[PDB]
DNA sequence: CTGAATCTCTTCCCGCGCGCCGTAGGAC
DNA sequence: GTCCTATCGATCTTCGGAAGAGATTCAGA
RNA sequence: ACACAAACGGCGCGCG
């Protein structure tokens, strides 16, 4: 199975998944240690904001290719806004700190 | 191709491949055409192939860069 | 957008109201007849924003150009649908009510400040018993709590000199009365006065909540929900499942119960209802909105029909199933794929092979730029249109836009970081994946049907990111060691193996080559065989002292593989090393040296050489495998039927009564045992020896070419077990009890088991199998709690200051050692100058790399041990030193700054873990250590020491044995007498505990007081019976009251003085010691009368690390001094122990059952055993901790591999550690806020001093604290990590109260937030970044 | 205020492939 | 038949396991 | 108007 691109789950904009829906592939967690375990952290940010969870990045990502440049920009990943909301819904108060 | 031999010129894995994507950037879209001959090569290669020769470095992309600045 | 911290906080009621848009009024959701949102219900559009991409319901708008303005007909904005996703709404609750975690927390945060338990103000709550409030009036109280009809009685008591209250009003309300700070001084003047411990923590946890409170900004009434939130709607969307039959949708459904109770409510509230039903409408109000937070943390779990729980709020949040596993440190990715692994021969080790039908899915958007950029595709669906039809230019531009793009593949699941390494494509028409063979094996790849995934990287960034570290050529070295991992395969080592071989005669045998050139050509044609021996002139080169190569030319005798072989081998390498059979113990160290010798570009190129040559000669050598070639030994019968006899002889005996029945049976498997022995004997014996050949006439013998033979010999597959069990016998087996069945398995494999032999097999394969599956399992678990607490750290400092440091040993058990301290030392660096052997001159500095040179210059010396710096030592400050680190593995030279040492550790640990299981002697001279002895009367020294080890030197005057000899025991050896073996080191009790008569004279009764001390013991048989002391524990009042003690005396009537102290040498006794030297008898010093009467793997590492307190643990001494007895045994035996100075009266409590070291008199120093067993880490670290613990540690962890014979380095053990005890304990005002009796982490405190100092102010005393990593990592300060890790709840409310802060420091925080982790690359732009602040 | 013998909500490898399968009660 | 409408919570096939630390809790000292 | 597409949650069986 392969998919290059592909829709994404309304509940959170990570690709589907599996092969019967034209899902991607699961970026394990521990395989996310391996890859720190490297001195790499580009890619690591890319996999995660690019690849998975920025409908802007990707979507300027994926112009940039066809621009040629293969260049991103860094986003957010929007699952994080998720999370935030939902905490937020608990009887907790929770900020971004600027400073 | 494969360096191993590179890092040894600038000293370290990460500044090597920051340094190089630095330069990468200016032969890829930002002009600035490589300094190596080219061989049907993709720019990664090719400014790595820059700094395998010990031809570019940080210190001379540093002076290329503030020096053209100008007008 | 910027921003840099993440803040915690209670959010009071109008902070609700601010995030709001809309009051959501009426449990409904949509019109089901025709699917319109609910107006004012849980979907109203005005509330949370319009449907359909920019528009209205009601269609007044139609265009972006509207932008900004309500729609007057149906309200909502018109706007991007994007806001509905956004935007949240609120409720307003009928009545107060309560959060649960902060009732229900372990320690009840509302509980803790009303200081009222949780079970009691449970009951307030649910309005089952009143509260009092203002009652001073009266017998009522401040919040006493009292029942209904206590409450109702006390009405006719008084009509309002009080007030009683139920539910979260009243609890708000005790809240609000609180005079908070007043009543934190209150309680810090009683901590002042409480004289008892148990006492002091509990208040202590209470002030130190209400200091943190106050200090924050909560204020402890808002933690009562008067307004509730709810979740945007398309957060908890509705999908339909089946058109108007949604899926259900948990959240949805319990605020639907939640709106429905809470207007319920209110109707009743309007037509003001009777007091009783509104109170249990209240309660049932408050029970829906506890199952909507947690769902289960109340007595019952609600369920619909489909009787699952509900997944309430929390779920998504905590566990396994929360956002933090689902989504945030583990996603899936576009532009991915998994495919089917196979080997490819032909690639070279940079290379791998993929199919080009994902290849082409992969890179299409790289596809249309190219296509554009050739102008063939007019427009992006032209380009997408075109590849469809997977014309030949496709194909064309594909090889050009991969031809040199790096790719990504990793197995699952991950060992470790070379588990994922970077390839270079090729493309292949099949369909599944092609990888380098030697590679695979690091990935542990098994070709049983093995499933991959692979990923791209995009941007230049990473291109060079996974070409610079991840390519596979960089990756040839192991960092858990730093040793190959690229030793070739089972069948590349084989072919090379028997290539390497020599044959005694052979085709072609003995003529002179000149070279390899001629050598291959006569293979070639056949003329000579290839083991077949030869003589051969050779050249080889020699790199000089600055390593220019240069050439000699010489003549070898060899065979003529050898010769051939040597073409591949690259120059500066000596021609002896291939001069030989080469099996996988041979290939390993000669690439590993290799590599070292002439560097890495070589060492790749060679590999492949290697890895196409061995291939390639194993086909020629057609080694096959046949049943014939499983030669069996006739001795098999013979030594079977011989030891049959025997073992009936043994069970006859039994039969006459001659043996028990345990004797017979381990006597018969030591019978067994021999049998299969010697069964191994004839065996390998044999098969080694198979062959006898003819060289020029007459015949000798050399070692056997058979297939199996080989296949064990040259390591490619295999043990000496394998074909002992099919040639020999299978061999004793055992029950799943570990019972040995008293008959072992005689016959072999090539024979047929029989049914019950094979029945009885199954017993062990299941188990293997079943030990398996769990520890699997258990093993993920733990790996997950190590890489937690480790991930923090990283070397950010060149250097730390430190002049400190570890000293390093052989570890030295069952006598000699049983590793080198060559392998340890190497790649540290000293804490102080080598002092060389002599004395007084340095032969290393103090901050030496301690690289392979020196290392074996070292040894070369006569060193014993070196003292190395730490990073466990290391004084960083947020992090490690660098030179602490040393050596990286991977890269043989010093680490490079702004790396995480702490994930490398935890998986370098967490990998090897996986292959555990969960289901004198000889000369030289010798050294006493802890020395206290006396010399008897018959000439020989005896030991007075409680703790008196023997150790022994090699004449090279380095020192590897040591023992321990018990009290009291006679040492053979004295003088640091020159030994061998046999000459037993001691003669000594190893069955009971003597007591030992130290003075000399006559051994007298004085103050032994018969019957109620010391007693004549029947003794049955004996005839004769003997006095026996007894203990204070077991005997009567007397027995504690004259206490005996064996006192010796002399002329004076008493004991000639302790030598050198008049104190009388009375030996206070114990029970069960037997005394027939009766009153007036001659002893002599050091003399004794008494005997006195006394496992696996992953689990051991485990609770090692947790540092679980052991079951029961050793009983150790504390401060210099001398001990005595008294608050007589009763449940806790009392001892006291003196130091003579500053602080003589400390005592503790001790268990009666334990056996003592000491009793009344012995003079002891800290931590000395007063018994045996496993020791609690934590007082290790509490008497001589971070070097002691360290090395204990150190140790304990090793010997678990060192068993297995994994060789873990052990400064990956060091980086745990630091984390273990990165917390602190403040006892001490000191010159700072900390509280007076507080607990800290080190680095903060660490450097407060660095600047209390400084300014001259009395820094705060501190003692470092032990956590279990499980402990330590829930411990962090950087709550988002912990939050992640597990038991989310407990964290949250520690962060909620407390309103902390994060600055996201580490890893985990970085990685969530998706920013450039301060990881190698990203940590040069973070340090910039700070460089900016 | 000491003592165990009592006490309950955390956790239980990483990924993948099919198959099935989801409020109650009623105008008669 | 289609379509409307209001709660949702008792008694039935339940028990099918268990390591580890903060309350509350058994015996006097 | 130059543009979206069919997964939410469980259960069983297998896989390395
Ligand atoms: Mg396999
Ligand atoms: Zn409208
Ligand atoms: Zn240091």
């Amino acid at each position: 199975h392969a998919r290059s691109t592909g829709s994404y789950s309304l509940v959170t904009q990570q690709p589907l998944g599996g092969k019967a829906q034209f899902g991607g592939q699961r970026f394990g967690e521990m395989e996310v240690w391996a890859l720190e375990a490297y001195g790499a952290a580009y890619t690591l940010q890319e996999m995660l904001t690019v690849k998975s969870d920025d409908v802007n990045g990707r979507t300027k990502m994926y112009k940039n290719i066809v621009d040629g440049n293969h260049q991103m920009e860094p986003g957010m990943p929007e699952s994080f806004n998720v999370l935030l909301k939902e905490i937020r819904s608990l009887g907790i108060n929770i900020e971004l700190e600027d400073e | 191709v494969t360096v191993q031999d590179a890092v040894e010129k600038i000293g370290n894995r990460f500044d090597l491949v920051l340094v190089a994507a630095r330069r990468a950037r200016q032969m890829q879209v930002g002009g600035k055409d490589p300094l190596v001959p080219e061989e049907n090569d993709k720019t990664t290669v090719i400014a790595l192939r820059e700094i395998e020769e010990g031809l570019i470095n940080n210190q001379i992309l540093d002076v290329r860069e503030r020096q053209e600045q100008q007008e | 957008e910027e921003f840099d911290a993440i803040k915690i906080a209670l959010a009071s009621p109008d902070m609700i109201r601010s995030w709001s848009f809309g009051e959501v009024k009426k449990p409904e959701t949509i019109n089901y007849r025709t699917f319109k949102p609910e107006r004012d219900g849980l979907f109203c559009a005005r509330i949370f924003g319009p449907v359909k991409d920019y528009e209205c319901l009601c269609g007044k708008y139609k265009r972006l150009k509207h932008r900004g303005v309500i729609c007057e007909k149906c309200g909502v904005e018109v706007t991007q649908t994007k806001v509905r996703r956004e935007r949240m709404g609120h409720i307003e609750l009928a009545s107060p009510t309560a959060h649960i975690w902060f009732l229900k927390s372990l320690p009840s945060r509302i509980g803790l400040l009303l200081d009222m338990p949780l079970r009691d103000i449970e009951r307030v709550l649910y309005f089952e018993s009143y509260v009092v409030i203002e009652g001073g009036m009266t017998n009522l109280e401040r919040q006493q709590i009292l029942t209904e009809e206590q409450y109702l009685d006390a009405l006719e008591e008084f009509g309002d000199e009080f007030d009683a209250k139920m539910g979260a009003e009243a609890i708000q309300a005790l809240l609000k009365s609180m005079d908070l700070e007043q009543e934190c001084e209150q309680l810090r003047e009683e901590l002042n006065e409480t004289n008892s411990e148990t006492k002091r923590k509990k208040l202590t946890k209470r002030i130190k909540l209400l200091e943190a409170f106050v200090q924050s900004g909560n204020k402890p009434e808002w933690m009562i929900l008067t307004v509730l939130p709810v979740l945007p709607p398309d957060l908890r969307p509705l999908v339909p499942l089946d058109g108007g039959r949604f899926a259900t949708s948990d959240l949805n459904d319990l605020y639907r119960r939640v709106i429905n109770r809470n207007n319920r409510l209110k109707r009743l509230l309007d037509l003001a209802a009777p007091d009783i039903i509104v109170r249990n409408e209240k309660r049932m109000l408050q029970e829906a909105v506890d199952a909507l937070l947690d769902n289960g943390r109340r007595g019952r779990a609600i369920t619909g029909s489909n009787k699952r729980p509900l997944k309430s709020l929390a779920d998504m949040i905590k566990g396994k199933q929360g956002r933090f596993r689902q989504n945030l440190l583990g996603k899936r990715v576009d532009y991915s794929g998994r495919s089917v692994i196979t080997v490819g021969p032909y690639l070279r080790l940079h290379q791998c092979g993929l199919p080009k039908k994902m290849a082409l899915e992969l890179f299409k958007p790289f596809i249309y730029g190219k296509l554009e950029l050739r102008g063939l595709a007019t427009t992006i669906k032209a380009a997408k249109k075109m590849v469809e039809r997977e014309e030949a230019v496709v194909w064309d531009i594909l090889d050009e836009v991969i031809r040199e793009h790096p790719v990504l593949l990793n197995r699952a699941p991950t060992l470790h970081r070379l588990g994922i390494q970077a390839f270079e494509p090729v493309l292949i028409e099949g369909k599944a994946i092609q990888l380098h063979p030697l590679v695979c094996a690091a990935y542990n790849a098994d070709f049983d049907g093995d499933q991959m995934a692979v990923h791209v990287p995009l941007t230049l960034e990473a291109q060079l990111e996974a070409r610079a570290l991840m390519m596979s050529t960089n990756n040839i070295l192991s960092p858990a060691n730093g040793e190959p991992i690229i030793v070739p395969s089972q069948d590349v080592v084989l072919g090379l193996y028997y290539m390497t071989r020599d044959c005694v005669n052979a085709k072609g045998e003995g003529m002179v080559l000149t070279g390899p050139k001629e050598a291959e050509r006569l293979y070639r044609s056949g003329l000579a065989s290839l083991h077949a021996r030869v003589k051969v002139r050779i050249t080889e080169y020699e790199k000089d002292a600055n390593g220019e190569l240069v050439a000699k030319t010489s003549l070898k005798d060899t065979t003529v593989g050898r010769a051939i072989l040597w073409m591949i081998v690259p120059k500066g390498l000596p021609y002896s090393i291939v001069n030989q059979a080469l099996g996988k113990k041979a290939i390993s160290k000669m690439l590993n040296t290799c590599y070292r010798i002439l560097g890495l570009k070589p060492t790749v190129i060679f590999a492949d050489q290697i890895m196409y040559t061995g291939f390639a000669y194993a086909a020629r050598s057609g080694a096959s495998v046949g049943i014939d070639d499983m030669v069996i030994p006739e001795k098999k019968h013979e030594i079977i039927s011989e030891a049959e006899a025997e073992v009936a002889e043994i069970q006859e005996q039994f039969q006459s009564g001659l043996v028990t029945a345990g004797e017979r049976y381990n006597k018969v498997i030591d019978i067994w045992a021999a049998a299969n022995d010697r069964v191994s004997k004839a065996m390998m014996d044999n098969l080694q020896t198979e062959t006898v050949i003819n060289r020029d006439g007459q015949e000798e013998k050399q070692v056997s070419f058979n297939s199996i033979y080989m296949m064990a010999d040259s390591g490619a597959r295999g043990s000496a077990a394998q074909i002992r069990q099919l040639a020999g016998m299978r061999g004793l087996m055992a029950k799943p009890d570990g019972s040995i069945i008293e008959t072992p398995i005689t016959a072999n494999f090539r024979e047929g088991l029989n049914v019950l032999q094979y029945f009885i097999s199954t017993h062990g394969a299941r188990k293997g199998l079943a030990d398996t599956a769990l520890k699997t399992a258990n093993s993920g678990y733990l790996t997950r709690r190590l890489v937690d607490v480790a991930q923090d750290l990283v070397v950010t400092e060149d250097d730390c200051g430190t002049h400190e440091g570890i000293m390093m040993t052989p570890v030295i058990e069952g006598g000699d050692v049983k590793e080198p301290l060559r392998d340890r030392v190497l790649g540290r660096v000293t804490a102080e100058d080598v002092l060389k052997p002599g004395t007084a001159d340095i032969l290393v500095p103090r901050n030496t790399l301690l690289h392979e040179q020196w290392c074996d210059l070292l040894e070369e010396n006569s060193v014993d041990a070196v003292k190395v710096r730490s990073v466990v030592s290391c004084d960083t400050d947020f992090g490690v030193c660098a030179h602490c680190y040393g050596r990286d593995l991977a890269r043989g030279h010093i680490i490079n700054k702004g790396e995480a040492i702490g994930v490398i550790a935890a998986q370098s640990i967490g990998e090897p873990g996986t292959q555990l299981t969960m289901r004198v002697k000889n000369k030289g001279s010798i050294k006493l250590s802890n020395v206290k002895s006396v010399v008897n009367s018959s000439g020989k020294l005896v030991i007075t020491s409680r703790n008196t080890e023997l150790k022994l030197i090699d004449e090279f005057g380095r020192t590897k044995e040591s023992y321990k000899v018990p009290y009291g025991a006679v040492l053979a050896k004295g003088d640091g007498e020159q030994v061998a073996g046999g000459e037993t080191v001691a003669n000594w009790d190893p069955h009971t505990m003597p007591v030992i008569t130290e003075v000399s004279g006559f051994v007298r009764f004085t103050d032994m007081i018969d019957g109620q001390t010391i007693t004549r013991q029947t003794d049955e048989l004996t005839g004769l019976s003997s006095l026996v002391v007894l203990d204070s524990a077991e005997r009567t009042a007397g027995g504690k009251d004259l206490r005996p003690a064996l006192k010796i005396v002399d002329a004076q009537g008493n004991d000639v003085l302790i030598p050198g102290t008049d104190m009388p040498a009375q030996y206070f006794l114990p029970g069960k010691a037997i005394v027939q030297l009766e009153d007036g008898v001659q002893i002599s010093s050091g003399d004794t009368l008494a005997r006195i009467p006394q496992t696996g793997g992953l689990p051991r590492v485990a609770d090692l690390f947790e540092a679980r307190r052991p079951k029961e643990p050793a009983i150790l001494a504390e401060i210099s001094g001398i001990v005595s007895f008294g608050k007589e045994t009763k449940g806790k035996r009392r001892l006291v122990i003196t130091p003579v100075d500053g602080s003589d009266p400390y005592e503790e409590m001790i268990p009666k059952w334990r056996q003592l070291n000491v009793f009344e008199g012995e003079r002891v120093e800290r931590g000395d055993v007063i018994s045996d067993g496993p020791e609690a880490p934590h007082d290790i670290l509490r008497l001589r901790g971070v070097h002691a613990v360290t090395r204990y540690i150190v140790n304990e962890v090793q010997d678990v591999y060192r068993l297995q014979g994994v060789k873990i380095n052990d400064k990956h053990i060091e980086v745990i550690v630091r984390q273990m005890l990165r917390k602190a304990t403040i006892v001490n005002a000191g010159s700072s806020d900390f509280l007076e009796g507080e607990q800290v982490e080190y680095s903060r405190v660490k450097i407060a001093n660095r600047e209390l100092e400084a300014n001259g102010k009395v820094g705060a005393t501190y003692s470092r604290d032990l956590l279990g990593i499980t402990k330590a990592s829930l411990a962090t300060e950087s709550f988002i990590s912990a939050a992640s890790f597990q038991e989310t709840t407990r964290v949250l409310t520690e962060a909620a109260v407390a309103g902390k802060r994060d600055e996201l420091r580490g890893l985990k925080e970085n990685v969530i937030v998706g920013r450039l982790i301060p990881a190698g690359t990203g940590y040069a732009y973070h340090q910039d970044r700070m460089r900016r602040r």
